[PDB]
């Protein structure tokens, strides 16, 4: 797996979002019954989490307060 | 009208007592059809049936003066029908009413009356059984059983038919009626009869079910019942009933999982377990478990933190348990100075861990070879012992390298080296009953003029090699070692292992020895009683007889021999109760009550009693009481509790019990012995990264005699755990009864193929009708999975027909053209 | 006692309870023999007599405050002057949690037992004690949302093997945001139907209390109760209520609501490291929610609910009209399956209205005219929409 590519395709996301990306990548393999999650699974998971769940993001408002 | 029906009853009775033959026949037939119509609604005690009660004495009196065989024959049937409400149990009315007349084809009557007559048949058959101690003949009952059985078989009364044939004790007539659609449910309801039904009818049930299966070409269960029976010629007959080679390979896989040495040409590789190593490395590749786990990774001491030799020994044991069968590790393989960190006996287990890691793989012999050249006797003994484990449970057809390399070092004058040699011989050939091993060990073993430790370990090796079916020569040799030795040596802890070795020989059969018990009873040494009860209860293992449990408890109710007999008592009750899970659950409360009122010697086994009974299935209600007794006093009790956790959590990777074990590691850290046994329990908890277990009994309730033998070997002398703390080399005995726990959809050519496998909690098919599912809470899981203790498997896909019905272990598939 | 197989009559069943009685009598015999062997003068049931006479009567009730120098404690009864009560051996020194209800002796006032609360004066309402009704069959369509909720909340509890083997901690929380009246509450009822865990429902309004102090107090109590009765499926509903409304009964105003929300956002994640407490919130207005709550790591899988489509509408019609005393004149195909906009709530509302109207006429069967009248009745009683005019 290419961890550098996965990290690059996830700009300005707090570590909790990376943990959620890992969890969803693990989940997507389970739904397809595969016992090993591959890069194609991680890409789908990171797209879904970072892009799909972007309107419900916290790191863009609270940054102004800091 | 109902009043008109009462008038019909009265007038028909009057015409029956009217002597006219035409009136005789008319009233007889009219009452026959009326009581047939009285059964229009066979419920709520029909009102015509209620009103027939005062009539029954009138029909009886009329029948007494009747002399019409062409008409009284049907009146006998009528009296049989009316005897239902005429309960008066013990009078056996309807049964003798069904006699005399040749109209006993009662199929025209309702299910209620037929059930009632079957119950009366059972009652009067019990009355005949008592009548044949301290009227209808035994052959007389067959006259109606041979009609009732087809009636039940036709009208889905398979359970009722089996019940009736059991109460009549004539189950040998069952196969004459079995249909191609009826056999499966009859057997499924019938294979469960063996554990609970009182002997010796259990063997009769097994043989009858085997006969049913053979005639239906369903050898998948038949091989299992043959293994239960243990008759080798019966397994041979199963083999001769098959012409397709694929079924031969699959039966070979089943009996290799059972570790039973049945010799067959062209198949010997599969039965010899030679393909297990490749299957396991394929499993490791598929589950991505190839990456070895450090014992520190198991400890996780870095997260919980603010003698080096013993901790190194514990780490070596953990590493050996972790990477077992994966043939790769980073702690010991690449670090030769690692062995030197352990001192004394620790060096032996250090090298033995390499053989443990290379188990089932002949590759490991090369790595173990280098440590054989080291002049240190402990290193030589450790490597030599690991040689057997590296090929444990593996038997090529012609020349076992382990036997060739092992036989030279048995006669070594060193006690340690010879002990390791005999231990490795027992490990490698466990459950094989090898004839060359027989002829080597039998003169080498016994030897009442040899060190008692060596003799005891050789006896343990003998017991592991020959499990079940008994053996006269081994028994005579063991009793020769029982001669007197010397009075002090009989008090040593080694004689306990000799007693266990004697006991293991008969564990399979039960109720079959019945003679050595007298021979043991003819000796009046103080230890003899303990050996007697231990062997007697060990033979009965897998049955659940309660009278033996009463005897064992009477022994329990209230000096070294006394300690040993009280020790064997709880192990015996645990083994006997280790049959049906109902006996399991009752034995839990038994051990609880005994722990309530028990002396201090018996205190430090109740944990082990829970552990052996509940091995590889970490049920919730088992380990909480174990945790309660872990913080209790009598440090040996705590050690036993944590080892019972380890056995209970064997291979399940239970994170909850792992957290409990880590907490106990934090607590019992001052006492280094407790820390060492805690780390051993940690290593056993995550054995083989979760792909292997200590399960005593598999699906279809076969008995893995090797696994039980290993568990008893490790639990027999641990009432004094300091002994195995000194001699820890016996802790590798678990590697003899260890087995993988997985599914593998082998193709016809012999390669794994992906397929959907339905996995869920097991449910029995006993009282359910039709075709109910055997799985609750299904998971649509793919090719090889890890079904825990309590789950079966079944093919979701319509295609890929499995030859074996029981989907466990290696499974072969064929492409059904449908869909 | 264990369970009994099989259900019907069978000789093996009789053998099973024969083993039951055999083992039970054997335990009874062992206990009898053990007792008889014991020195009754300090054994058997004389221990009960000694415990009763040492305990004294009546046992008063107080509150524990400390465990200093075990075998000593400072109780605080509501009226007594807070004695320096000593702790006796009979009591279990593991349940003496500071703040429990101990049993003081009457005269000497030494603790002779801990009275467990076992009251739950408010939690009993919260604690789901009987499964509501609907199973997952009653939900028409929504297959993806059901799959997601299952693999998030059910599979971790019933079937942890997949997750532990895969090596991922299960997704912590799920928020069901969507349009009003679209099954966001039904799916919670379904997951409450098949459950092996306690289901403590709470609605966001009840967290807007009146006093300043009891804003975080309620949330702390709810999550503590969820923790002790592990696992828990706490179902905070109408979570947007804290933001909007601005109730007059609330003394603090906005600030107290902010403190309550801060306590909620802590208790969900916490420094305390709570165990198996799954959280399922559902709201109509996901917009007016402070993004601290909906941040990943607190509630991971944010399931979206959408108004049903035509096929989903017909499936909902079929499932809801399954238990109908329907005359054949009614045609389900053109009944409400018209493509002129509906919702998951309208389909059931019109069925209820038509059933009521049929009851009014005492007609046991349902007429197509009544169904049409209820259809138009539901149509008029409908705030249509506002944003469609932008795209109209
Ligand atoms: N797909 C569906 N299948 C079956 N019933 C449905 C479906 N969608 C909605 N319903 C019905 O709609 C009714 C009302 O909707 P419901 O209360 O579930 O909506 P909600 O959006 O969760 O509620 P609220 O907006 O009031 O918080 C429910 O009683 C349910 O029976
Ligand atoms: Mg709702």
């Amino acid at each position: 797996i290419r961890w550098e590519l996965i990290s690059r395709l996830c700009p300005n996301s707090t570590g909790a979002e990376l943990r959620s990306v890992c969890t969803e990548a693990g989940m997507f393999a389970i739904r397809a019954r595969r016992k090993v999650a591959t890069e194609k699974d991680f890409l789908k998971a990171v797209d879904k989490v970072i892009s799909g769940y972007k309107k419900f993001s916290s790191t863009s408002r609270y940054m102004q307060y800091n | 009208e109902d009043a008109k029906l009462k008038t019909d009853l009265e007038l028909l009775v009057e015409r029956l007592k009217e002597d006219d033959s035409s009136l005789y026949e008319a009233s007889l037939n009219a009452l026959k059809e009326s009581i047939k119509n009285s059964t229009s609604s066979m419920t709520a005690v029909p009102k015509p049936l209620k009103f027939l009660r005062p009539t029954y004495p009138d029909l009886c009196s009329i029948y007494d003066k009747w002399t019409d065989p062409n008409l009284k024959s049907s009146l006998a049937d009528v009296l049989s029908i009316l005897a239902m409400t005429y309960s008066e149990n013990g009078k056996h009315d309807s049964l003798r009413y069904r006699l005399l007349s040749d109209v006993s084809d009662f199929e025209g009557w309702g299910h209620e009356y037929i059930r009632h007559l079957a119950l009366e048949i059972g009652e009067v058959y019990n009355d005949q059984v008592e009548k044949d101690a301290e009227e209808f003949s035994k052959e007389d009952t067959l006259r109606l059983c041979l009609d009732i059985v087809p009636y039940f078989l036709k009208h889905n009364g398979e359970e009722d038919a089996v019940d009736l044939l059991l109460e009549i004790e004539s189950i040998d007539k069952l196969p004459q009626f079995v249909d191609e659609n009826t056999f499966q449910r009859v057997c499924q309801y019938m294979v469960a009869c063996v554990p609970l039904l009182p002997p010796p009818e259990d063997v009769a049930f097994l043989k009858t079910a085997y006969s049913i299966y053979l005639s239906q070409n369903e050898l998948t269960d038949a091989i299992a019942l043959a293994v239960r029976l243990g008759e080798e010629d019966m397994i041979r007959s199963v083999f001769d009933a098959t012409s397709d080679p694929v079924m031969h390979k699959q039966l070979a896989y089943i009996l290799a999982a059972q570790k039973t040495s049945f010799e067959y040409e062209g198949v010997q590789d599969i039965i010899g377990n030679g393909k297990l190593s490749e299957h396991f490395l394929y499993l490791a590749k598929e589950l991505n478990l190839t990456g070895p786990k450090v014992p520190e990774d198991i400890y996780k001491s870095h997260l919980d933190n603010s003698d080096s030799a013993q901790q190194n020994l514990a780490s070596s044991f953990v590493n050996g348990f972790l990477n077992l069968g994966y043939c790769n590790d980073k702690l010991i393989v690449d670090n030769d100075n690692w062995v030197y960190k352990t001192k004394g006996d620790g060096m032996t287990s250090a090298v033995a861990s390499i053989g443990s890691i290379y188990q089932w793989n002949l590759d490991g012999l090369q790595q173990l070879d280098k440590y054989l050249y080291v002049d240190e006797p402990e290193v030589k003994a450790g490597a030599l012992l690991g040689i057997g484990i590296s090929a444990s449970g593996v038997h090529d057809g012609e020349v076992e390298p382990a036997l060739l390399l092992l036989q030279d070092y048995v006669t070594n004058p060193d006690t340690k080296i010879s002990s390791a040699a005999i231990l490795g011989l027992g490990i490698a050939f466990a459950g094989s009953k090898n004839d060359e091993v027989l002829g080597l060990l039998l003169p080498i073993a016994a030897s009442t003029d040899l060190p008692i430790e060596t003799a005891a370990m050789a006896s343990l090796a003998l017991a592991h090699v020959f499990v079940g079916t008994c053996n006269g020569d081994i028994t005579t040799s063991i009793m020769d070692n029982f001669l007197e030795r010397t009075a002090i040596e009989l008090k040593t802890d080694w004689v306990r292992f000799l007693a266990l070795a004697l006991g293991i020989l008969y564990m399979g059969q039960g109720e079959q020895v019945d003679d050595v018990l007298e021979t043991i009873s003819a000796i009046e040494h103080p230890m003899t009683s303990a050996i007697e009860v231990l062997v007697g209860s060990c033979a009965y293992t897998g049955t659940g007889d309660v009278l033996l449990i009463q005897d064992l408890l009477h022994r329990l109710t209230p000096e070294a021999g006394i300690v040993d007999e009280l020790a064997y008592a709880v192990l015996g009750i645990a083994l006997i109760a280790l049959g049906e899970d109902i006996g399991k659950e009752m034995s839990l409360r038994h051990f609880g009550h005994l722990m309530h009122y028990g002396n201090e010697h018996i205190r430090r086994m109740v944990p082990l009693a829970m552990g052996i009974v509940s091995v590889s299935d970490p049920q919730m209600k088992v380990f909480d009481t174990l945790t309660r007794f872990s913080h209790d006093a009598d440090l040996e009790v705590s050690m036993n509790s944590i080892f019972a956790m380890g056995l209970c959590g064997a291979g399940t990777n239970n994170a909850r019990l792992a957290q409990l074990l880590r907490q106990l590691a934090s607590y019992y850290s001052r006492e280094q012995d407790a820390l060492f046994i805690t780390r051993l329990a940690q290593g056993l908890l995550h054995l083989g990264k979760g792909t292997m277990t200590m399960d005593v009994f598999n699906d279809a309730h076969v008995l893995n005699k090797v696994t039980l033998a290993s568990i008893l070997t490790t639990a027999v002398g641990l009432v004094s755990p300091s002994f195995m703390l000194k001699h820890h080399q016996l802790f590798y005995m678990l590697n003899a009864g260890i087995r993988p726990k997985f599914i593998l959809a082998l193709n016809d050519e012999g390669e794994p193929i992906k397929v959907n496998v339905r996995v869920g909690q097991a449910v029995e098919t006993v009282g359910q009708a039709g075709r109910p599912k055997k799985i609750t809470g299904w998971i649509t899981q793919s090719t090889p999975v890890l079904l825990n203790h309590g789950e079966r498997a079944e093919l979701e896909t319509d295609e890929y027909i499995s030859y074996t019905s029981h989907i466990e272990g290696v499974v072969i598939l064929k492409k059904n053209p449908d869909y | 006692l264990p369970n009994i197989y099989p259900s019907t009559r069978c000789k093996l069943k009789l053998l099973r309870m024969e083993r039951i009685k055999d083992h039970l009598l054997l335990e009874e015999e062992f206990v009898s023999n053990s007792e008889i062997l014991k020195p009754f003068e300090k054994k058997q049931e004389e221990e009960k007599k000694q415990l009763e006479e040492i305990r004294g009567n009546p046992l008063s009730i107080g509150t524990l405050e400390e465990i200093i120098d075990d075998d000593h404690a400072i109780v605080t009864s509501p009226t007594m002057p807070d004695y320096y009560v000593s702790i006796l051996s009979f009591v279990d020194k593991e349940l003496l949690e500071p703040g429990c209800s101990v049993l003081l002796h009457h005269k000497t006032m030494s603790i002779v037992g801990v009275l467990q609360d076992d009251a739950d004066p408010m939690v009993s309402v919260m604690k789901m004690d009987k499964s509501p009704t609907e199973s997952y069959s009653d939900i028409g369509g929504l297959e993806s949302q059901i799959q997601e909720i299952k693999e998030s909340v059910e599979l971790p509890l019933t079937h942890p093997e997949l997750y532990e083997e895969m090596g991922i901690k299960p997704p912590k929380g799920v928020i069901l945001y969507g349009a009003p009246g679209t099954g966001k509450t039904l799916l919670a009822k379904a997951v409450a139907n098949q459950t092996s865990a306690t289901f403590l429902r709470i609605v966001g309004s009840e967290l807007i209390q009146k006093y300043l102090g009891d804003g975080p107090r309620l949330c702390r109590q709810i999550f503590k109760v969820a923790g002790e009765n592990a696992p828990s499926i706490v179902f905070i509903d109408e979570i947007d209520a804290i933001g909007t409304k601005r109730y007059d009964s609330n003394s603090g105003g906005e600030r107290e609501i902010q403190r309550t929300m801060l306590e909620l956002l802590n208790q969900l994640d916490g420094f305390d490291d709570r165990g198996d407490v799954k959280v399922i919130m559902a709201t109509n207005k996901i917009e007016t929610l402070d993004p601290a709550l909906i941040r990943p790591g607190r509630i991971d899988r944010k399931i979206l609910f959408e108004n049903p489509d035509l096929s989903t509408k017909k499936k909902i019609l079929g499932i809801h009209t399954s238990k109908m005393n329907l005359s054949e004149d009614v045609n389900l195909e053109t009944l409400v399956t018209t493509k002129d906009d509906l919702s998951g709530a309208d389909i059931q509302a019109m069925c209820t209205e038509a059933g009521l109207l049929a009851l009014r006429e005492r007609r046991m069967q349902v007429t197509a005219e009544d169904f049409k009248q209820a259809k138009e009745r539901v149509m008029k009683n409908k705030v249509e929409e506002n944003l469609e005019g932008l795209y109209l």
